């Protein structure tokens, strides 16, 4: 809580960053600069994509999430040394995808859960973004594809950034790019609504 | 007119019912060298008494006898525990800022320090 | 001011208390601050400036004295240690011993003293610094024990015994021939270094203990090598268990199975390394069945490890892929080792999730290893995660649910010893930061218990410290700069936090840490393994039925606070198995029998038969012992039921193993019967010796318990607990070697006393104390805990202790009443007869209906069947006893009806004092059905006398005592009743039983009780009466003037003949605790069941054999009354002394109106009219009003007793009376009586014509109203009424005479403060007359109690509690030397503690106050009082004197002290005066007599603005409790005021005005203007006013 006399003497701003997936993408790739190898900038990139659509599915409090939890740059930071630990000292390429599926579900974006079902859906995302199968859609409209051994950090760079450059944010992002059914977010708005139209009939009573 | 109330109150001591601590500081900016603050502190109202000093006390049960004008004229004042000499110009002024005993309320002259719906009212239409 | 300052200052000294020589100490430090705290002025500041610098230099020098004689006078090694700093300590004695010498015979150099004094404690702060810069883990201990290790190092000890403080998990060392070759550690194992220490004289301890940790380190680094080497060499682990300590032979295990492993997983081979392990389980699991203690703590930590490496192979075997092998492996601990690595003790590193840290090879001992389940590798994989980036791990969850004993495990499983901060508010900031920076300089890892329990400053500190450490540990500075010291940061340190939330971490060390859930610990695989390890055969299915039994427990029974069914229950089962174990063997039978010795206890009744269906449903299924308890219970007459025969052997087998029991069970249901007769059997059975020790908790305070230092002294003092753990720890004398000692706490659990008490249960078995004495717990000292309930038993208690449960009671009613009669027979030809005569008289049949039907009636101070039957049988077997001289003389039938009156006499008196007379007719009838008319039935007022039936009529004395007696309220009027209430308070006061009185007030309880006690020759009784904080010291400092001490170990009555009974009153009164308890009445409780106490600054066992308790109380259902716990009552009675018949009344007030008609006996004949009409007044005033329409509404006898009293005061102050005159008269005194509190002037012309309804009724008489009665003695010589015109005359004559002489107040004169003055003078003329004022602010109460001061000539007075009774002492001296009739005022502003309220009722209950007159004040007013001529009659006179001569008057506002005005003590004299709010005529009537001082008539108009004034007033209060008349008063002086102003401002412009026309008298514009001013002067006059 605000000491009271510092809150009156100033001018009270309430900020709201705009909550879309892919400027979350855009911002985290500026904000990172790859350096080793290009099989870690490409799980780098992957981690970055989960983290946005982690963030983006802790907005829904009562259908995306059971309770409202606050992931920062910190724990990308530790799931980003993880993935290039794993990838720095098994160079044998065959991608230990069970060791990162599960350190990352259960460790670095499992610290702070506590519910059971939170855990599972977690792990579900882990699944879906970390299938390591020949093709990924990671939503069903664009595709990841996997680098090659003749390519550097720059060229794999520009060729993830030309393929974040190409798609535009859809309008229903909220429930197709989260995979989640229209009908939640539409229950959830409705409560949303609910509880602005029960606090309008309370004030209007005066 | 809550200053015009506070002059001519030259029998019951007035009530000062300002938490924004404005009151205080006008009517010390009119006194000068004679306020003296409290919240020992017997001796030193009772030499006050003798000096002849404007007190003024914060925080508002041993002062029956200054507040009651109840002098002994020989003019002495029985205060405390020994009776205090009267120089004729004594005044006394009670503060708080906590929006009280009864026998303290029906004597002192309360007033009121607080903006409300009333207030706001007051003050768009004076604007 | 200056002169007993100077005199003061010259008169200061010394007191010759210290020991030995040392300093000259002082006492009452706070008095002398109190007191000490233009040029003489300047010089006068400047000395009490130099004065306080000495003060401080004073309390500073004796402060460190202390620790100076500590460290010095019984020590010089501390002082020698060091050369330059044994000359610093050499110069510190000669300044000490000078500065002594000038204290013995100077402010500016005993300033340089201070100066020195300071620059010595930088010196020595700055050598301990030094000392711990050589060695940090120094710097764990305080300076005290640093001071005591560098003290003995050629002693070379006492650093063996903070062994466990600077190691953490080593108990002692060892050491031959002045050299160490190794240390014990705290489980006890010996280990055996490199090389022995080789010592020299010349030896410092931080150098040599520098030489043990590193070559501990290196030698625990030797072990581990060689166990590898040889491990390596194809040794098999069975052989080589006893060879190598277990540190190291866990390290090398560890690495041996990581190499095996990773060998085969490199390859798909896993069975033949499983097949290994398992032949190396079976024979660890052989070799545990035959090894010795060491052997088997050594093999169960290693079977941990591979019962691990088991399960670890079991799921490597399952992972049919590679790459779930390679996520199965990665995620466990791998313990590496390093080959080409030069350095000895950085060649091991320990890999877990693809990290790696560095371990530090320090002694780990051998602690209960954490059982490996997933989860613990989870939490170890997230904390390396943590720990890999510089970080630190935080952990979160629901409490206990293994968070810092996990983290202690990371410290083993590490190697680093861990030192944990039990979080508690009792921490402080310096401490905390101390072991914080020592963490910092060793680099050993700290755990955070329950970190969120801190205070918010400590902890925003704390997170301050660790946040600075954290930022030191990221950026890798090695000087974090805090303590404002720049101290070395090692990159290997750690910290880590946990919590539980439902708080969260804050939010500065949230942006640096890490958090984590354990929510479920896995209790199954727990299970499990300890089943496995412990030797069962059958290992998981036991396990799973466990923990079904568990949850099932926790689920299906009711949820109480102490009940627990999670885990440490579960581990505290397993651990009790293993002595079931020894005996049962190994299987479903040991395990089952274990759940019904722990679980059992704790349970139920209802929760005891779901868990015998559950056990029945789930599981299928040593008489010497049994013997012994039957003998034992035969013989102490306990006859034994199957539910305490249950109980007795299921505490037995509970108290086999657990050291800490606790009872728990309602007030009287056999606990200390059963731990009694247990022990009893316990020592003839084992054959050990027994001591009991009995102690009240809450009685006495924790100063008394253990001690403190001392306010000015500083001095250590034992309390009782310290004294009697020192006695049980020194065993001197031998006997507790071989004796059993059982010190049982006989009260409620409190839990800030469990909080003290936690130390005394903790497992180290050592007590913390503050003068720094270590007290060891040796297996004899068994605590029990014997309470009434668990409203405020903390859970942390509920499962750490032991607890029994006492649902039911265990003894049934015909084995009580046996046990009972066995006990008053063995208290005392023919006993043999008598003893069978009194069997046979408990005809059970009828006595089982006859407690049915009882036990419905309403009992007021509510006891069960269970504990009245103690007094029932206890008062027929003292009347048996009394009436034992003649019954071998006499026949058959006239026995058996005397005895069965006797026993239906005791069965009344115990099972119906408790509710009122007609349930006791009731009862008598129930008794004559139940038994029969065969027998002698007993009646209401039956008696038996010398030997046949008689009556209470017999006896009663028809006395016609004289006249003046009514004045005295000590004299008592006999009647049936009052005779039945004595005779039955005698037999229970001669039974040797508690009494207790009760009912409503006004029945004469203390009346009664002194009629009964005075009379009695064979007894002596001592009042007092209690307040709303009551001590010990009351009822202590009541018997002292009054009983003597014999040895002290025995108190008994002064008097050697007459058994002294002490007496209180309000028992209810006094108020809980902050834990709702009161201290007083279980002090009560002790004195009259077990009948000793222990002394509060001695702590000895004074027996009490001569001394009974009773108690009068109000009801608990009146306000300002708590009830009881049934405990105190339960050892006592109940007389529910109720409100006796009208007849009663009548007959009673007949007697005294015969009394009262003895002065003038010329109406002699009309005694009884009188009575009938007092008595039908009062009948019908409490069928009227009732306390629901206002608070004061409690009537009683009281108002009748005041009403004769006044009626006698005014016959005896008046002339002759006719009969018209003489009721005039009494209605007048009735009116004052009774219509002075009523709701309004309705009720008293209600009150009128009922009075003049009964007059006429009974003497067959005009107007006798409340105003056409006036009743004075102004303006007559005796009361009359006297004429209203020369009333006021006389009193306006005065009130002229005091405005000339004293004070000219502005005051005016009205019917209506007439009647005031009148009352108040009629209340201060009588002998012991009081009021109460129910007056408004500003309405001259004050003012008119001071006139009627001034008229009677009394004299004037204007009133902490030492000053208040300084004051009351130079009163009564100044009354008992000069017949000062001095007049004293309290206002309600005048109180402020309820001490003064207290002392009001001890003074108006009685006409005195016993405990303020004692001593050198009795001594002094006994002389006095002779000078002014036995102790008895002085006192006497002194009480007549006091009564005659002492007038106060309270005034209230608001109609805190409603339940004093309840209080039937205070209520008893004094009259209650409802001043109300000035009604319309009293108004109008001051208004109209104000406004004709100034002239404003020139425009009736008076009685049009005070009428507007009034309506503006009542509408002001309706549209805005009596309405406050103080801005009507100055509302209308401040419009007076302004008016003379006015007036005289006008009138002074008019004349100007006047004088300006006749000066002009052009000229045509100045005539219009005067012509217009003129013109308008009249209607701005009008506008004026
Ligand atoms: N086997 C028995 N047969 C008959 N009476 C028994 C038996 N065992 C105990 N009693 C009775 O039970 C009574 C219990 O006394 P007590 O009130 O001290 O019990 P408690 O449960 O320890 O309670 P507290 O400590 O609160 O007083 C004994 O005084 C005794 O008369
Ligand atoms: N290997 C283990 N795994 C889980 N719990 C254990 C293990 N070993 C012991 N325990 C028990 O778990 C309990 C956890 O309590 P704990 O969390 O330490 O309480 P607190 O939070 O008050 O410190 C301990 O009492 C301990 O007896
Ligand atoms: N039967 C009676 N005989 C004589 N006096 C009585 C009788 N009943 C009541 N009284 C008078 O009424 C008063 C009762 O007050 P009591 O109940 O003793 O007050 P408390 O309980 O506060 O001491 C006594 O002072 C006593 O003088
Ligand atoms: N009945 C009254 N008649 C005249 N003056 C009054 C009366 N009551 C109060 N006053 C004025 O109020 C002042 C203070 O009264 P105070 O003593 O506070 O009343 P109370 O005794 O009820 O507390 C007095 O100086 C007195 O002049």
């Amino acid at each position: 809580k605000l000491p009271a006399p510092l809150l009156q003497r100033t001018d009270r701003v309430v900020y709201e960053d705009i909550p879309g997936i892919l400027d979350t993408v855009k911002d985290l790739w500026g904000s990172q600069f790859f350096i080793s190898g290009v099989w870690s900038v490409y799980c780098t990139f992957l981690l970055s994509w989960f983290h946005a659509l982690i963030t983006a599915r802790t907005r829904l409090v009562p259908h995306g999430f059971s309770k409202k939890y606050y992931f920062n740059d910190c724990d990308f930071q530790f799931a980003s040394v993880y993935l290039e630990n794993v990838l720095a000292t098994n160079s044998t390429n065959n991608i230990p995808w069970a060791q990162v599926r599960d350190h990352i579900a259960t460790i670095v974006y499992g610290g702070k859960i506590d519910e059971e079902k939170d855990l599972e859906v977690v792990a579900k995302l882990c699944a879906h973004v970390f299938c390591g199968s020949d093709n990924l859609q990671i939503v069903p409209g664009v595709r990841i594809p996997q680098p090659l051994l003749q390519q550097s950090e720059e060229e794999e760079r520009a060729r993830l950034t030309a393929i974040l450059s190409n798609t535009i944010e859809p309008a229903d992002s909220l429930s197709s790019w989260l995979q989640l059914p229209r009908e939640s977010i539409l229950d959830y708005e409705r409560l949303q609504a609910k509880e602005v139209a029960s606090s309008t009939e309370q004030l209007l009573q005066e | 007119e809550n200053m015009s109330i506070v002059m001519n109150s030259q029998d019951a001591v007035p009530f000062l019912l300002d938490p924004s601590s404005h009151m205080i500081t006008v009517i010390s900016n009119y006194y000068g060298n004679k306020t003296v603050l409290l919240s020992g502190f017997v001796k030193r109202l009772e030499n006050a008494v003798r000096f002849g000093s404007v007190v003024i006390i914060q925080d508002g049960p041993i002062i029956s006898r200054l507040i009651s004008r109840e002098f002994n004229h020989a003019v002495t004042v029985e205060i405390g525990d020994h009776e205090v000499d009267v120089s004729g110009d004594f005044k006394l002024f009670i503060h708080s800022c906590d929006p009280i005993p009864i026998f303290l309320r029906s004597r002192v002259r309360l007033v009121h320090f607080v903006t409300n719906k009333e207030s706001i009212e007051t003050r768009i239409f004076d604007i | 001011s200056l002169n007993r300052i100077k005199k003061f200052w010259k008169e200061a000294q010394y007191e010759v208390i210290e020991h030995s020589s040392g300093l000259k100490l002082v006492r009452e430090w706070d008095v002398l601050e109190q007191a000490c705290k233009e040029q003489d002025c300047l010089d006068l500041e400047s000395k009490l400036t130099k004065l306080s610098e000495i003060q401080v230099n004073w309390v500073e020098v004796q402060f460190y004295w202390l620790d100076l004689y500590g460290i010095l006078g019984e020590n010089l090694d501390i002082q020698n240690f060091l050369p330059l700093e044994t000359s610093k300590f050499k110069s510190l004695t000669s300044e000490y011993k000078m500065i002594t010498t000038r204290a013995f015979q100077f402010d500016t150099t005993l300033k340089l003293t201070i100066d020195s004094l300071k620059m010595i404690k930088s010196s020595l702060s700055t050598f301990l610094e030094r000392q711990r810069r050589q060695f940090p883990r120094f710097y764990f201990l305080g300076n005290d024990d640093l001071l005591k290790i560098i003290g003995s190092g050629k002693h070379h000890d006492q650093v063996s015994k903070f062994m466990k403080k600077m190691f953490g998990s080593i108990e002692s060392i060892i050491f031959f021939e002045d050299s160490i070759t190794g240390v014990r550690s705290v489980e006890g194992e010996v280990l055996n270094l490199n090389e022995k220490i080789e010592l020299k004289d010349s030896i410092q301890a931080q150098e040599w203990l520098n030489i043990l940790d590193t070559e501990i380190k290196l030698s625990v680094f030797t072990q581990f090598r060689d166990c590898l080497g040889q491990l390596k060499d194809g040794t098999d682990i069975e052989v080589v268990v006893s060879k190598y300590i277990f540190q190291a032979i866990l390290l090398s295990a560890q690495v041996m199975w990581t190499e095996l492993v990773e060998k085969c997983l490199q390859t798909n081979e896993f069975s033949k390394y499983w097949k290994e392990v398992d032949m190396k389980i079976k024979g660890l699991l052989d070799k545990l069945n035959k090894s010795s203690d060491n052997v088997k703590k050594k093999i169960e930590a290693l079977l941990v490890e591979y019962l691990h490496f088991n399960n670890v192979i079991g799921q490597l075997k399952n992972c049919s892929t590679k790459e779930e092998a390679r996520l199965l492996w990665a995620k466990v601990q791998k313990f590496y080792q390093k080959n080409d690595t030069l350095d000895d003790l950085n060649s091991v590193f320990i890999s877990q999730s693809g990290y790696l840290l560095q371990y530090k090879f320090e002694y780990i001992g051998i602690p209960e290893r954490l059982i490996y389940t997933p989860l613990l590798l989870v939490g170890f994989a997230t904390l390396t995660d943590s720990l890999h980036q510089k970080y630190g791990g935080c952990f979160f969850g629901p409490a206990g649910t293994g968070k810092t004993e996990t983290v202690k495990a990371f410290g083993q499983n590490l190697g680093r010893v861990v030192v944990v901060f039990n979080c508690d508010d009792s921490f402080d900031y310096q401490v905390l930061s101390r072991l914080l920076v020592g963490i910092t300089q060793i680099g050993a890892w700290g755990c955070f218990d329950e970190f969120n329990r801190l205070d918010e400053k400590v902890l925003s500190a704390v997170s301050a410290n660790i946040q600075q450490i954290q930022n030191g540990l990221q950026v890798g500075k090695s000087h974090i700069t805090l303590l404002e010291e720049e101290t070395p940061l090692s990159p290997h340190t750690a910290v880590f936090i946990t919590l539980n939330p439902g708080s969260e971490l804050p939010e500065n060390l949230k942006k640096s840490f890490r958090e984590f859930s354990m929510k479920s610990p896995q209790s199954g695989t727990i299970a499990e393994m300890i089943l496995q390890i412990m030797g069962f055969e059958d290992s998981k299915s036991l396990a799973s039925k466990i923990v079904h039994f568990l949850e099932l427990l926790s689920s299906k029974c009711s949820s109480m606070n102490h009940y627990h069914f999670g885990l440490r229950t579960l581990k505290g089962v397993l651990r009790n198995c293993s002595p079931l174990v020894s005996e049962f063997g190994e299987g479903e039978k040991t395990v089952v029998e274990s759940l019904k010795r722990v679980i059992l206890p704790s349970l139920g009744d209802t929760d005891e038969l779901v868990f015998k269906d559950e056990l029945s449903k789930i599981f299928d299924s040593s008489k010497a012992i049994v013997q012994c308890l039957k003998d034992a219970g035969q013989r102490s007459g306990f006859s034994m039921s199957e539910e305490f025969l249950k109980k007795c052997m299921q505490f037995y087998y509970m108290q086999k193993t657990q050291q800490a029991l606790i009872l728990v069970g309602k007030a009287g249901c056999g606990k200390t019967a059963t731990w009694k007769t247990v022990i009893d059997a316990m020592a003839i059975f084992d054959g050990h010796a027994n001591v009991v020790y009995v102690i009240d908790t809450k009685v006495l305070t924790k100063e008394s318990l253990y001690g403190s230092m001392l306010k000015a002294t500083l001095e250590w003092r034992d309390g009782l607990f310290t004294s009697i753990l020192r006695r049980v720890n020194d065993d001197i004398t031998g006997t507790f070697k071989n004796s059993r000692i059982w010190v049982v706490f006989d009260s409620d659990l409190d839990p800030e006393y469990v909080e003290a008490m936690n130390s005394v249960l903790d497992d180290n078995k050592i007590l913390t104390l503050p003068n720094g004495e270590r007290l060891p717990i040796p297996p004899n000292f068994r605590i029990l805990f014997e309470t009434d309930n668990l409203d405020h038993t903390t859970p942390a208690t509920i499962t750490r202790c032991g607890l029994l449960w006492f649902s039911t009671d265990v003894c049934s009613i015909s084995s009580k009443i046996d046990h009972l009669l066995n006990k008053s027979y063995e208290a005392l030809f023919e006993l043999d007869k008598l003893k069978d005569l009194i069997s046979d008289s408990f005809d059970m049949a009828s006595l089982t209906n006859i407690f049915t039907c009882s036990n419905d009636l309403v009992h007021i101070l509510g006891v069960r069947t269970f504990n009245k039957l103690e007094t029932a049988v206890q008062l027929a077997v003292h009347l048996i006893s009394s009436y034992r001289q003649w019954f071998q003389n006499l026949d058959d039938k006239s026995l058996k009806d005397v005895i069965t009156l006797l026993i239906k006499r005791s069965l009344l008196y115990a099972l119906a004092g408790d509710s009122t007379g007609e349930s006791q007719r009731a009862f008598i009838q129930t008794i004559n059905t139940y038994f029969g008319h065969d027998s002698q039935e007993l009646s209401d007022y039956s008696t038996i006398v010398i030997l046949s039936f008689s009556s209470f009529c017999s006896e009663i004395p028809s006395v016609s005592l004289e006249a003046h007696e009514v004045m005295r309220p000590d004299i008592v009027i006999p009647t049936i009743d009052t005779i039945k209430h004595e005779k039955i308070f005698y037999d229970l006061l001669n039974s040797k039983r508690g009494i207790i009185l009760c009912g409503p007030p006004g029945s004469g309880k203390t009346m009664i009780m002194n009629n009964a006690l005075r009379n009695s020759s064979l007894y002596d009784v001592v009042g007092i009466n209690f307040s709303k904080d009551t001590t010990t010291e009351h009822i202590l400092s009541a018997l002292h003037r009054h009983t003597n001490y014999v040895t002290g170990l025995t108190l008994l009555p002064k008097s050697d003949i007459k058994n002294l009974v002490l007496f209180c009153d309000e028992i209810n009164l006094p108020k809980l605790d902050k834990y709702g308890s009161q201290n007083v009445v279980l002090f009560l409780r002790q004195l009259m069941e077990k009948q000793g106490f222990w002394k509060t600054p001695e702590n000895k066992w004074v027996t009490i054999e001569r001394i009974h308790i009773v108690g009068a109380c109000n009801p608990p259902t009146d306000p300002g009354r708590i009830p009881m716990s049934e405990r105190f009552t339960r050892h006592a009675a109940i007389l529910y002394l109720g409100y006796p018949s009208g007849k009663s009344l009548s007959q009673i007030y007949e007697i005294y109106y015969k009394a009262i008609f003895k002065l003038v006996p010329e109406f002699r004949s009309y005694t009884e009219p009188f009575a009938r009409a007092s008595v039908h007044l009062y009948n019908e005033c409490k069928a009227r009003y009732s306390t629901g329409l206002q608070s004061h509404y409690l009537f009683s006898p009281r108002e009748l007793t005041r009403l004769v009293r006044g009626v006698y005061t005014a016959i005896n102050t008046g002339p002759r009376q006719t009969l018209r005159s003489l009721i005039r008269l009494w209605a007048y005194e009735a009116w004052r009586i009774f219509a002075d509190r009523l709701v309004g002037v309705k009720e008293k012309n209600s009150f009128e014509q009922l009075l003049y309804e009964t007059v006429d009724k009974y003497l067959p008489l005009g107007n006798i109203s409340s105003t056409s009665l006036l009743f004075s003695g102004l303006l007559s010589l005796d009361f009359k009424e006297v004429n209203k015109t020369d009333l006021v005359n006389f009193i306006e004559e005065r009130f002229k005479t005091f405005c000339d002489e004293e004070l000219e107040v502005p005051m005016v004169i009205h019917e209506s403060m007439v009647d005031h003055i009148l009352r108040i003078d009629r209340a201060l003329k009588q002998v012991q007359g009081h009021m109460m004022l129910i007056g408004a602010s500003r309405t001259g109460k004050t003012i008119l109690t001071r006139f009627v001061a001034w008229l009677n000539g009394l004299k004037i007075v204007q009133p902490n509690l030492s000053d208040f009774d300084m004051i009351l002492k130079k009163a009564i001296s100044d009354c008992s030397l000069k017949e000062s009739r001095t007049c004293l005022i309290i206002d309600e502003s005048n109180i402020l503690e309820t001490a003064f309220l207290e002392r009001m009722n001890t003074l108006l209950a009685n006409a005195d106050i016993p405990d303020l007159f004692q001593g050198e004040e009795y001594d002094k007013l006994l002389n006095n009082l002779r000078n002014k001529t036995t102790e008895q009659e002085l006192y006497d006179w002194f009480v007549g004197e006091i009564a005659k001569n002492l007038h106060v008057v309270f005034t209230i506002c608001d109609p805190k002290s409603s339940a004093m005005i309840s209080s039937p003590a205070l209520f008893n004299r004094c009259i209650i005066n409802w001043m109300g709010d000035w009604d319309t005529k009293t108004m109008s009537q001051v208004a109209n007599n104000m406004v004709d001082v100034v002239p404003m008539e020139f425009t009736t108009i008076r009685d049009a603005v005070v009428n507007i004034l009034i309506h503006f007033d009542r509408n002001f209060y309706q549209k805005m409790n009596p309405r406050s008349p103080g801005y009507f008063i100055d509302g209308l002086r401040a419009l007076v005021k302004l008016v003379t102003a006015k007036y005289q401002d006008l009138q002074e412009n008019q004349r100007f005005v006047n004088v300006g026309l006749e000066k002009l008298n052009s000229l045509t514009f100045e005539k219009e203007r005067w012509l217009n001013t003129t013109k308008q002067f009249s209607k701005t006059s009008q506008e004026l006013i």
